[PDB]
């Protein structure tokens, strides 16, 4: 029963910040690291970063 | 083949002997309420151990099938046998012979405490 | 010729197989009389003798990275902490509105909130209650979501909070492990064993040496030294990895202190029940802090990189700070005197090395905490009593648990990491394998037996 | 001298039944998680008595070293053995025949009921 | 008759020796606290097995009385026993005899691997 | 309730109301209880 | 709740049968097993 939730999003302006969020069951939460990826249509898949639940600390692509 | 237990159950003396191994093998094989299976497991080898010692002290230690020197008699069950071994068959048969279990055991041990006082003896003549 | 089948047992044969350890302890005993100490480590039998048997011509596998030991390790300290707690005074009394002004605050490090921290307590007869007030640290005390006057306890509103009983209070006490009959544990004599592949020294013990319980992130303290040089240690699949080992053939002394000292006093709870806080504090303040000598700092990250690098046998080497999390994962973490502190080691790695003794004192700055979420658990709060007078503690660091990140450019960027638990048993119990022996078997001979 | 468990171990044969008593004898010696250091007992105990037993159903009771009448093969394992037995040695050997011994198992117990029912048939007709 | 434990005890070794399977039998007749009635059966079982595989060892594993070839000497207690024997009896024996068990047994492990390799050369040349 | 606990009970009902219910079907409902008669009264051999 | 120091009025809803009439004035109710017995509630996860 592992199961990925995650809200929709609005238009911003430029210069605008946006928040976007995913909640997960299943599965033990602190037990796993989780990835956030990005794509655009017409383009390929870029790796964004990685967070802990755990702790947790954080890396992220340049 | 796995026999479980009390295969045969159902057939002659014959026959049925033919099985002894399966029924003396299987026979060993074994949050608070789990006290309870530990206490299974114990019974179970407390029990078996009880039985193999007193083959020992008659003499059989060793064995599924033993003869020994205890002369059988018309005091006990009365039984001819010549058809009746192959046809009653074991559940029958320790009804019949019920009250003579207690008797039997204490023949058993005498005859074996004699022959190694005996075997003490002549080795002790060599 | 005329071979036919021979059976033996007390073969010399054995297999890798999952089973369950017992501790053995030291011949001195705690006697507390407590139930998760006394009874659980004094009580056990003691000074097993590691009688090591060298085997000529035997050569075996050792995993460190998976074994069948670690997790007993984690679950034994989980279940000693969990005991540890069981017949102490609850603190659910105390969660109260808190009316703490600071007024008489002397510095900046208090002022922030801990002085004078009042609250209304009922007590003894449940009929009256008084105005009590004590001294709590800062980094325990929340605002209250309201007017800003209006203060609670920071875990107060989700989880339970429990004292400690004197009695209990737990410093590391070596345990050893003893396999139970049928089974054996193999040590791998090599000086230079990084964790995987065969060993060609391979001994037996009845037990292994003892092990202590030390829970720590960033540094490994109080352990064995490596034999020879550095050692480091990783997995050998992916270089995308959890977790680098780094293990040290020679220790650096880290003193540190609490300079300040405390006035114990309590707060009447009930008939055997009372809450310990701070009273009055004497008498000047300073701040908590560590001592490190320069040049061994310098020369042990020098040593590192070096070894570091053959894992990464390339570019150069840069070393990082903290990048974020809670504190356990961005301070260095230790309990010395009872008391919980976190050291901010943000200034020691900002080192960068690259390809082709008591002197000059290296300082840091330190907090203190009260009430800790501990490693093993959640919402379960352990509090703890202040303790009167100053702090002072000396121990040995004997190695680093350090993880990877991106560089902003083609060099290694490396930088401390934590909160495994479970890295910091596996450092140690990264020598022993668990076996067990099937002395049953069968093999051909020139004998026939007799029928008659 | 006690030398434990697997003293011998990167010998050869010859020479490692040398210790075949220091293995046997080493393999019988032995707040709610006591409870595991009752369930560990317990383990020891019913894996020895399933291997005794099993050497009772063999034929050999009694004995670290056995002879039997079950003939050697070459549908088993493929050895010579003339140097390769006291040069190999138990570890690998085991791996060598690992594959059989569900095999030779079975035929240990049929020989052994064979010797049986011949003995009870001589005493029978003494 | 039950004589339960030490019903002689007292008597001469003579004599003595006539209740050997008594005290072989009666040895194996076996809320938190019931956790220490597992533990108590378990030690005896435990126990047991321990002296069973021990007379194994030693080639006795059948008999309550066994008969082996070590020879008997004066390095050990001093007694002509021609009498004695038949009047001392036995705690008295094991505390004159005291400082000995631990060369004995050693004595009797090695006699029986010889034995042992005896009868192996003896049926390899069959 | 407090730190980790919660009282749970009912709020806003929607949205009409109906009783619950349960479905039988009916020519198997009476065939199976004339055979449970039939087989009945081999117990209680005589009148109805 | 949370604190101890502080209360609040709520309301919920309850079925029928479990809620009785107080022994007074008929405004006035209670839980038809408090006065007796323990009630306790259940976990989600331990729903059998
Ligand atoms: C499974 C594998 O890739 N093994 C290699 C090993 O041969 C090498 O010595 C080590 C250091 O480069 O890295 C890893
Ligand atoms: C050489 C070294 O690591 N230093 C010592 C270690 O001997 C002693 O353990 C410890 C106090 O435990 O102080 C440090």
């Amino acid at each position: 029963q592992v199961q990925l939730v995650q809200s929709g999003a609005e238009v911003k302006k430029p210069g605008a910040s946006v928040k976007v969020s995913c909640k997960a069951s299943g599965y033990t939460f602190t037990s796993y690291y989780m990835h956030w990826v990005r794509q655009a249509p017409g383009q390929g898949l870029e790796w964004m970063g990685i967070i802990n639940p755990s702790g947790g600390s954080t890396s992220y692509a340049q | 083949v796995f026999l479980g237990f009390l295969g045969a159950a159902g057939s002659t003396m014959g026959a049925a002997s033919m099985t002894l191994t399966v029924q003396a093998r299987n026979l060993l094989s074994g949050t608070v309420w789990g006290i309870k299976q530990l206490q299974a497991r114990v019974l179970a080898v407390e029990r078996y151990l009880r039985d193999q010692q007193l083959l020992g002290i008659w003499g059989c230690s060793g064995k599924l099938i033993c003869c020994t020197n205890v002369p059988w008699n018309s005091s006990w069950s009365n039984r001819n046998l010549s058809e009746i071994w192959d046809n009653m068959t074991w559940l029958q048969w320790d009804k019949e012979i019920s009250n003579y279990t207690q008797i039997i055991y204490g023949l058993l041990e005498e005859s074996q405490n004699q022959q190694e006082k005996n075997e003490q003896d002549l080795l002790a003549l060599d | 010729e005329n071979l036919w089948v021979t059976v033996y047992y007390g073969v010399p044969v054995w297999k890798e197989a999952k089973t369950t350890l017992f501790c053995a302890s030291d011949a001195k005993a705690y006697e507390k009389e407590v139930h998760n100490v006394w009874a659980t480590h004094a009580c056990v039998p003691t000074d097993p003798n590691p009688q090591e048997m060298v085997l000529k011509n035997v050569t075996e596998n050792f995993n460190m990275w998976k074994n069948d030991m670690v997790d007993q390790m984690h679950e034994d300290v989980i279940s000693l902490w969990d005991q540890s707690l069981k017949p102490c005074v609850k603190l659910t009394p105390l969660c109260v509105t808190l009316n703490c002004t600071n007024a008489t605050a002397s510095n900046s490090s208090i002022i922030e909130g801990m002085k004078n921290c009042s609250f209304n307590i009922t007590t003894e007869l449940r009929d009256k209650r008084e105005k009590k007030n004590a001294l709590f640290y800062k980094l325990d005390i929340v605002q209250l979501d309201g007017n800003s006057s209006q203060y609670r306890l920071i875990n107060c509103n989700t989880s339970v909070i429990t004292q400690a009983c004197p009695k209990v209070s737990f410093d590391p006490i070596p345990i050893h492990y003893c396999a139970p009959a049928g089974y054996a544990i193999l040590k791998c004599n090599n000086k230079t064993f990084t964790g995987t592949g065969p060993c060609n020294n391979v001994s037996t013990v009845q037990c292994t040496h003892g092990i202590k319980p030390v829970v720590s992130t960033q540094l490994l303290l109080n352990g064995s030294l490596a034999e020879g040089e550095i050692i480091i240690r990783s997995e050998n699949i992916t270089k995308n990895v959890k977790t680098i080992i780094v293990h040290l053939n020679e220790s650096v002394k880290i003193e540190c202190t609490r300079p300040n000292n405390k006035t114990r006093t309590s707060i009447r709870i009930g008939p055997g029940q009372a809450f310990y806080a701070t009273g009055q504090v004497i008498g000047d303040i300073r701040e908590a802090y560590c001592n490190i000598n320069e040049s061994k700092w310098n020369e042990t990250l020098q040593r590192v990189s070096k070894k570091l690098k053959e894992y990464f046998p390339h570019k150069n080497i840069t070393f990082q700070p903290s990048s974020g999390g809670d504190l356990e994962i961005t301070t260095h973490s230790f309990n010395c005197g009872g008391e919980f502190f976190y050291c901010n080691t943000s200034s020691l790695f900002n080192r960068t090395y690259m390809a082709n003794n008591s002197t000059r004192t290296i300082t840091i700055h330190c907090r203190i905490k009260q009430i800790i979420n501990m490693w093993q658990e959640v919402g379960r709060a352990m509090y703890a009593p202040p303790i009167a007078g100053n702090i002072t503690c000396i121990s040995n660091i004997t190695g680093l648990l350090l993880t990877r990140d991106y560089g902003k450019n083609n060099t290694e960027t490396f930088r401390p990491g934590g909160g495994n638990m479970k890295d910091n048993w596996r450092s140690e119990l990264y020598k022993y394998k668990v076996v067990k022996i099937e002395p049953l078997g069968v093999a051909p001979t020139r004998c026939k037996r007799r029928v008659v």
